[PDB]
RNA sequence: GUCGCGGCGCGCCGAGGGCCCGACGCCUGGCGGAGAAUCAGGGUUCGACUCCGGAGAGCGGGCCUGCGAGACGGCCCGCACAUCCAAGGACGGCAGCAGGCGCGGAACUUGCCCAAUGCGCGGCGCGCGAGGCAGCGACGGGGAGCGCGCGAGCGAGGCGGGCCCACAGCCCCCGCCGCGCAGCCGAGGGCAAGGUCUGUGCCAGCAGCCGCGGUAAUUCCAGCUCGGCGAGCGUCGCGCGGCGCUGCUGCAGUUGAAACGCCCGUAGUUGGCCCCCCGCCGCCACGAGGAAACGGGAGCGCUCCAGGCAGGCCCGUUGGCCC
């Protein structure tokens, strides 16, 4: 219904303090757990050294071997799975190389048929990994 | 081509014994080859006579236009100008010898080491 | 309760009109309603209007032309600043040229236009397009 | 698997890139793009405006 | 601490809410076709200058007759839109101001005036000219497309007196 | 006792004081404000940084001098950590400026100089890593290029002069030679742009999302062609808008998420009509008075422009006015 009194100024600041909360997006943006758990702890991106390779297969329907390396993040200690992107990048990457790995893009959400990857490596040993595949700079 | 010369906001300052002018040089199509060059018509116009009695400084020629803004600080005298002139400007009117200032660094590590061995 | 006097009056106007009758009744009178009135009969919404005295709240038998489209109160009655008028005249108005803000003011209950001739603002009693 | 990586890309043939001349740079490529696109009504016209990627648009151009 | 800092610096453009609508892409490359446009951010300058001028006559319009705010703010966009040129000068109200369009930012552009003048035979043939500085307003050498002239300067807009007058007398290709 | 008032402190007497208009406790990857980002309106989020006020110079304390410091480019001490040592001792404190090390996704030169703008002392003038200048620097903002055209033209340079400058330099002016030069993402839809030709054959990969790939791949890997934006474009993280998906404007609750099983009831919120003429309230208008910058905004052509407060023989030329 609402309540619309000159002097209920006070109610109306209560309610929607206490029903923000509601919203998924306003909690994962002002609880706080969500930046104790992320391993990139509100950073942009962060830097680990590879510890596994490993082949991920797709969800269905894709059936694929969607290829990624296990990162132990610098910053937390704490190991991630990265998806390696483009075509043969994964032969770029050796193991415990160092890898700055940044999320997908569905902000903490894991994209795709690859399932439980938040991440992607974006740079392998100081060089970029678009570089290495469009072949503008060696490994 | 020609360089004309004219002097706008002429003031008396009789507590530096200068006359403060504005010199507009214009010169369209051409240059005016340095600022000794015309400094004889601003002395016409002051008529002070005395080249070297005069300052001239901050020139600053438009863009593309033969147009230049500049100023000039002339003295009464040339005692007046050395006692009230930056001793840098008096050097780039060629008046006077250059000193020559030692490193700013190399003279506070003296200071510095005086005041190491009892001040 | 019967907390509004005047927003159960504008109803039972609105409600008539939709209905197409040309004469309704108020059960309780205020003199805030007959203001508001008063200001609908010189602006020709309404028709002549009858205050019959029962010795209590009093009702009103009010006459329409079937000119007026809406009548309406704002709760609770919020003081609106001179510079602030326009801006509830883009939302609560249709048309900056036609329609009509009721306000009480100082000076007493005026319209919008009259209220920003006079350049003052006032706490809006309502509205009637 | 991961042994298996970029099969595509090493089974690709390399391909040679056209040696084309060198485009109108800024305006006078904007003027280009209007000129086809607007003006003259050849390139991209069968008799009514057409894409500029047609298959109908390539052939006629090359 | 650096005077730098306190150096003021805006942005003066507004790039489109959707940037692939296919009638708002062709129309400013028809937009860029008769005016000689470089790049699309030179458009959403002219709609950024006048969406300014419209909004101040939107909320000047709103405001009262003889508000005093009306009677001076609305005097000094009149007079500056008249003195620019972009308000024609039998209009003189204010509701003019808004029924205005970006072809009126363009057309007192300096390149556009060229063509007019019947000195450069096209907008293209202008943005070269003015660039290798052959054009001078009043009497100061222009080296800017965008430069902008005032109803005043559109008489004194000329050849630049030192460039195609051949004073030099041996340019460019001339020379060698 | 203090510069002074005060539970500030003590002695004594009394039992108060604060609370659902949230006391108290905890927590804060918490300096506050002037402001900033985004945006019809209403709003949301951020407030390390420029100006203002506070706080602190490894951490606790304590002090002296002075008009003012519980001062750390003063001292004493405890802890933590250095330093040199001839072994007895001494000796520190970059959240000044460079610079290093560590850490992180991330951040400039052990440069120069007091010439400007201040300040400390001193009529004839120095001191200043305040501040200024240069270097680095796609944080970002702004202005021009990569041709025009059909025979002529530049600017990018270079080289000179001038200008400028503490000194150079840049800009700009002037002569001389003269040497344009594009990326980054896409083309099944959303969303602009091939139903082109290979390779591959649910593999490889792509794909924010829906989806493509299992032999006629409009989706992959290349070529080709084409679109968008542009000296910038792509990616990730986050804020705002989107989102009337937080709803004051302005959300929904028969069945989609959701009326407490019922009733009484305090706090809270809300209460009909009535007196014209009076006092208190809120209320609206208008004033005073209170920093600018910023944000507007008058006027002024830095060549335009982002800027700036300039300018020109001029209101006592300005720099109004607002927040």
């Amino acid at each position: 219904s609402k309540t619309s009194g000159l002097y209920t100024a006070r109610k109306l600041r209560t309610v929607r303090r206490v029903n923000r909360w509601a919203d998924k997006k306003y909690r994962k943006a002002h609880l706080g757990t969500w930046l104790k758990a992320n391993p990139l702890e509100g950073a942009c991106m962060a830097r680990g050294i590879v510890t596994q390779k490993i082949g991920i297969s797709a969800k269905q329907p894709n059936s694929a071997v969607r290829k990624a390396v296990r990162v132990q993040l610098t910053k937390n200690s704490k190991k991630i799975t990265a998806f390696v992107p483009r075509d043969g990048s994964i032969t770029y990457i050796d193991n415990n190389d160092e890898v700055l790995v940044a999320g997908f893009g569905r902000a903490g959400r894991a994209v795709g048929d690859i399932p439980g990857c938040r991440f992607k490596v974006i740079k392998v040993a100081g060089i970029g990994l678009l570089a290495l595949f469009l072949r503008k700079r060696e490994k | 081509p020609e360089i004309t010369v004219k002097v706008r906001k002429v003031l008396n300052n009789p507590l530096l014994q200068r006359q403060q002018c504005v010199v507009d040089v214009l010169h369209p199509g051409c240059t005016y080859e340095s600022k000794e060059a015309i400094k004889a018509k601003v002395a016409q116009q002051l008529k002070v006579a005395d080249q070297k009695n005069i300052v001239l400084y901050g020139f600053k020629t438009s863009f593309g236009g033969g147009h230049t803004v500049g100023f000039c600080n002339a003295y009464q005298n040339m005692d007046a100008l050395m006692k009230y002139e930056p001793g840098f400007r008096k050097i780039r009117c060629g008046l006077i010898e250059a000193p020559k200032p030692v490193s700013r660094k190399q003279l506070k590590n003296l200071k510095n080491r005086r005041l190491k061995k009892r001040g | 309760v019967r907390i509004n006097v005047l927003r159960d009056a504008l109803k039972s106007i609105c409600n008539a009109q939709r209905i197409g009758k040309k004469q309704v009744i108020v059960r309780p009178s205020s003199k805030v309603i007959i203001e508001f009135l008063q200001l609908m009969q010189k602006n020709g919404y309404i028709s002549d209007f009858a205050v019959v005295d029962n010795h209590r709240s009093n009702r009103i038998v009010v006459n329409l032309i079937g000119r007026l489209n809406k009548a309406g109160v704002i709760s609770p009655r919020f003081d609106i600043p001179a510079n602030d008028i326009e801006k509830w005249v883009v939302n609560l108005l249709p048309s900056r040229l036609f329609g009509h803000i009721i306000l009480t003011t100082s000076q007493g209950i005026m319209d919008h236009i009259e209220a920003q001739h006079r350049q003052i603002g006032g706490k809006v009693i309502g509205y009637f397009y | 698997g991961l042994t298996s990586a970029g099969k595509v890309r090493k089974c690709t043939p390399k391909k040679e890139k056209k040696e084309k001349p060198r485009p109108p740079r800024g305006r006078a490529y904007k003027r280009l793009l209007y000129n086809k696109n607007f003006v003259d009504d050849t390139l991209i016209h069968n008799g009514r405006r057409l894409g500029p990627n047609n298959l109908l648009i390539r052939q006629k151009l090359g | 601490p650096r005077i730098s800092r306190h150096r003021n610096s805006s942005k003066t453009y507004s790039t489109p809410k959707k940037p692939f609508t296919k009638p708002r892409l062709d129309a400013e490359l028809k937009l860029c076709g008769e005016y000689g446009l470089k790049c699309k951010r030179e458009i959403y300058r002219a709609r950024y200058m006048l969406a300014k001028i419209r909004r101040t006559a939107r909320n000047l319009l709103t405001l009262d007759e003889n508000d005093i705010k009306r009677r001076f703010e609305g005097a000094a966009l009149l007079r500056r839109l008249h003195m620019l040129g972009i308000l024609d000068e039998e209009k003189d109200q204010l509701d003019y101001v808004l029924g205005l369009r970006i072809e009126d930012i363009f057309k007192r552009r300096l390149q556009s005036v060229i063509v007019e003048s019947k000195l450069a035979k096209s907008v293209h043939h202008a943005r070269n000219m003015i660039k290798a500085r052959h054009i001078s307003v009043g009497g100061q050498i222009v080296n800017i497309p965008s430069y902008m002239v005032r109803i005043s300067n559109t008489s004194r807009v000329a050849i630049a007196d030192t460039s195609s007058l051949a004073p030099n007398g041996k340019p460019g290709r001339t020379k060698r």
